[PDB]
């Protein structure tokens, strides 16, 4: 769990769930379950807890690496309803936890900044710069193999 | 009154929020310029008067 | 095999080449970009993800053929562009 | 004739008891060609765009 | 390893002085000397470079003489007068590396583990610098292939210091061009930025057809770099990236409008102070 | 306009013979359909007149452009009209604008009428018949500004024609002649306009930098060219 838990992948909050609620919550003799996610109150509110960490992680999975899921895969994703995940994401939001744009019509949840020209072209530009950067080292390897096997 | 920026659409309803760009103060910089310039041509305009 | 402008994949294409359902591609091209195999974006919307490569492939003589015919033509824009550039400024040259 | 004495020579003894001599560099091509690549600039510097940002910044300024 | 070698302007023209007075008297290929210089962090910074007698036999390609005790004894002369320059490596004038430089490599070696070969050309080429710093690398080669002593390559660049600036700008103070970006010569650099990339390109294409002939090995490495390179080529032509570019340009040539205003009104008052001084004067004339 | 055609004017004349010029090409290109070409011309004679020197220069040119303006479906100017050397002669003119704008073509009748043998001694009247049955063109305009997605019976409506498939006539009609930028979808009948684009973020603003640093450079390699150094 814990590897799981710095991988840059989705979990699915049911797959872990049918994975390690045997594991995690009741133990077994051979596996001593501890009390974090014991039965009792803050039992269950430390499992409510764990399940908005895992939504979080998942949401910033998305972040990193999505740029517009529609409301309804992020809410399948991310194991909770349509209207509940837009909540989530708009808490998150409004903390300046993760940058996100609610297009509630749509169901558009786009994560990329607006992308002002200037950053467009400075793109451009390092992408030129390392291509060329690239091309001279290539020529420069070239160059050698080419003396080498003379 | 210049509050949160956006624009409604009554046609179906929403309130759209973009980020207002900012004003690109370079094309003010350039019609205060141009006014100038043209003030001064008309001051050239008071001079050439004595040929 | 894109022709290298086209980067974009539709998402069909994807579950019909990998033989992977429609909701798998998401997980599969996040695991590719995850690993570090892959270094472009994935949109839902469209149902398209956006290609940028950064790992290396192994070539073939036909593949070597193909990239030598391109860069010929990339030389050649290249020449014709200096050339116009160096006619059209003589003068300025110096 | 073409040339000028300096006080500092002047007062330490020119002309008087040491004279001085025209120094002329010999310099050739090989070793012109070789000592302009000191600072010859890359190709790429000349087709690197700048950057906008402070492209932009400059020019408001 | 070296990240970089910086190869000062002395060196360059001791390089060029050794190559003129060996051909002079006799004729000889390739000019081969030591490389004196201090190790920064990093980056080996060679500043002086003095000549060994070198006979080689091109046709036998393995039979060639270079002094030990004439290295030695110059390079105690030389620490005497500074002892800041520690050997650093050799250097060869022949354009192209030779098939006994790894023996000689070695024997470098004998005196600096760290020896870094810089072919200096002297032969101008105005496209490239005149320094190529090269390394002797024993790997395993990982893919499976044979290994041998070959040459690996580390980035060189000419740098100076104060004196060697203040003689090279006094030397070429008659064919240098004026520094500051005039229009002229940031063209002329655009141009040649152009040419260069031509040459490059044609160096890629010539070595892809050789590979494709087989008249060299596919190298399965640095392939795929050129693969990289043509990935990473901007893709023009996508809308957006053809609005903001056009955006851009608008947005430089209303500066430039604005600049083409300001000069015309200029030159206008200039035309019209001329006009009224030269009336003036002819009135006054009579 | 053979003569026209064939001879060039050298650039470097006069300012007040060019203005001369440009008004005879206006009335040339103006007669021979060309209303575009003709407005531009004249407009830049009248801006080239001689400050305040030849009113009746200025009169002539003020007429003819309005005629022409008003064949190409711009109402003019109300400035012209009101200027106190232009507006006893273009009061006829005033007249004949309110009657197009308005689209009352009994209005044109009697403003005919009374005016008439005036415009003819101008050398306006065949400009003026051409208006005449050209009015239709002004309304379209109109309804091309102000709508964008207008239905053929209400636009027919609008212009008071006769039934939707002439206004459909007129509509293609205008859409040729430079005077609306819609397509009409006849599926369903109704006049879709071109949707305006950021022109900003397209290349004509580009154009028009170009054509104003030209100006710009040609005029200061002009002053600079001249200088007129006296012999020493």
């Amino acid at each position: 769990l814990l590897k799981l838990f710095t991988t840059m992948e989705l979990m699915r909050w049911s797959t872990l769930v049918e994975d390690y609620g045997m594991e995690l919550r009741k133990g077994s003799l051979e596996s001593p379950a501890t009390d974090v996610f014991g039965s009792t109150e803050e039992g269950e509110k430390r499992w409510k807890d764990l399940k908005n960490r895992v939504v979080e992680h998942n949401i910033r999975i998305m972040a990193k690496y999505y740029t517009r899921i529609t409301m309804k895969r992020m809410a399948q994703l991310l194991d909770l309803s349509v209207d509940e995940s837009e909540a989530f994401l708009s808490n998150l939001v409004v903390n300046k936890t993760i940058f996100a744009k609610v297009d509630r019509l749509a169901g558009i949840i786009n994560f990329q900044r607006p992308k002002d020209p200037n950053n467009l072209l400075n793109d451009w530009s390092q992408k030129l710069n390392s291509l060329m950067s690239l091309v001279n080292k290539t020529t420069h390897l070239i160059a050698k193999e080419e003396m080498i096997h003379n | 009154d210049k509050k949160f920026h956006g624009i409604l659409d009554q046609g179906e309803g929403v309130l759209i929020i973009f980020d207002e760009p900012p004003v690109d103060k370079t094309y003010e910089a350039a019609l205060e310029t141009i006014q100038n310039m043209s003030k001064v041509v008309d001051s050239l305009y008071n001079k050439a008067k004595k040929l | 095999t894109r022709p290298a402008n086209h980067r974009q994949l539709t998402f069909e294409e994807i579950a019909k080449s990998a033989k992977i359902t429609v909701n798998e591609v998401e997980l599969l091209v996040m695991k590719a970009l995850s690993v570090g195999l892959v270094k472009g974006s994935i949109d839902e919307v469209d149902k398209r993800v956006h290609m940028t490569w950064v790992q290396p492939r192994v070539l073939d003589l036909q593949q070597i053929k193909g990239m030598k015919d391109r860069l010929e033509f990339w030389c050649t824009d290249v020449k014709s562009m200096e050339m116009l550039v160096e006619h059209q400024a003589h003068d300025i040259l110096t | 004739h073409l040339n000028k004495p300096s006080i500092q020579a002047l007062i330490h003894g020119l002309n008087r008891h040491y004279y001085s001599i025209t120094i002329n560099y010999r310099k050739n091509e090989l070793e012109q060609k070789m000592l302009l690549n000191l600072h010859k600039k890359s190709w790429m510097e000349g087709l690197t765009l700048q950057d906008y940002s402070e492209h932009c910044k400059h020019n408001e300024s | 390893a070296v990240q970089k070698v910086v190869v000062h302007p002395l060196v360059l023209l001791s390089v060029v002085d050794h190559f003129n007075r060996i051909g002079k008297v006799g004729n000889q290929k390739r000019v081969v000397g030591v490389l004196l210089g201090s190790w920064q962090k990093k980056v080996l910074d060679v500043s002086n470079s003095f000549a060994v007698p070198f006979d080689e036999d091109d046709k036998d390609d393995s039979v060639w003489f270079l002094d030990h005790d004439y290295l030695e004894n110059m390079y105690g002369m030389f620490k005497k007068v500074n002892a800041r320059e520690r050997i650093v490596g050799w250097y060869h004038t022949g354009p192209k590396l030779h098939k006994n430089d790894i023996a000689i490599n070695e024997l470098m070696k004998r005196y600096c583990p760290n020896s870094v070969l810089v072919i200096i050309d002297v032969k101008p080429k105005d496209l490239g610098l005149p320094t190529e710093a090269y390394i002797s690398v024993e790997e395993v080669h990982d893919d499976g292939t044979p290994t041998s002593k070959t040459f690996e390559h580390v980035t060189s660049e000419i740098g100076a210091e104060e004196a060697e600036e203040v003689g090279v700008e006094h030397l070429l103070r008659d064919i240098k061009d004026t520094t500051v970006g005039t229009l002229s010569q940031r063209i002329t650099n655009q141009v040649h930025g152009l040419k260069g990339l031509n040459s490059k390109l044609l160096d890629i294409r010539s070595y892809l057809e050789k590979v494709a002939t087989g008249k060299l090995p596919i190298n399965h490495q640095i392939i795929y770099q050129l693969q990289d390179v043509f990935n990473l080529l901007p893709d023009v032509s996508l809308q957006e990236f053809v609005k903001a570019f056009y955006l851009k340009t608008n947005d430089q040539m209303v500066v430039v409008y604005l600049a083409s205003l300001i000069r015309s009104v200029v030159a206008l008052h200039n035309l019209i102070n001329n006009k009224i001084a030269n009336r003036d004067a002819e009135k006054k004339e009579g | 306009e053979k003569l026209v055609s064939k001879s060039v004017f050298p650039e470097q004349a006069n300012n007040n013979e060019w203005a001369r010029y440009l008004y005879y090409t206006g009335r040339i290109k103006a007669i021979q359909l060309e209303y575009s070409e003709a407005r531009r011309t004249m407009t830049n004679a009248l801006r080239k007149a001689p400050q305040h020197t030849a009113v009746g220069f200025k009169q002539t040119v003020h007429k003819l452009l309005i005629v022409v303006e008003l064949l190409l479906g711009e109402i003019p100017d109300r400035l012209q009209f009101r200027q106190p050397s232009l507006k006893r002669s273009l009061m006829p003119y005033f007249l004949l604008t309110q009657a197009v704008r308005t689209g009352n073509l009994a209005k044109f009748n009697q403003v005919l009428d009374q005016f008439g043998e005036k415009f003819q001694a101008d050398g306006t009247y065949t400009l003026i018949i051409r208006l005449r049955h050209n009015v239709i063109k002004t309304g379209v305009r109109m309804i091309s500004l102000s709508y964008s997605r207008i239905s053929l019976a209400d636009i027919a409506q609008k212009l008071q024609l006769d039934s939707p498939e002439d206004a459909e006539f007129i509509v293609a009609k205008a859409i040729r002649d430079g005077v609306i930028e819609a397509s009409i979808n006849h599926e369903k009948g109704y006049v879709q306009s071109k949707e305006m684009i950021d022109i900003y973020s397209t290349r004509e603003p580009q154009l028009a930098f170009h054509q104003r640093i030209s100006f710009c450079l040609d005029i200061h390699n002009m002053s600079v060219k001249a200088m007129r150094f006296p012999p020493k």
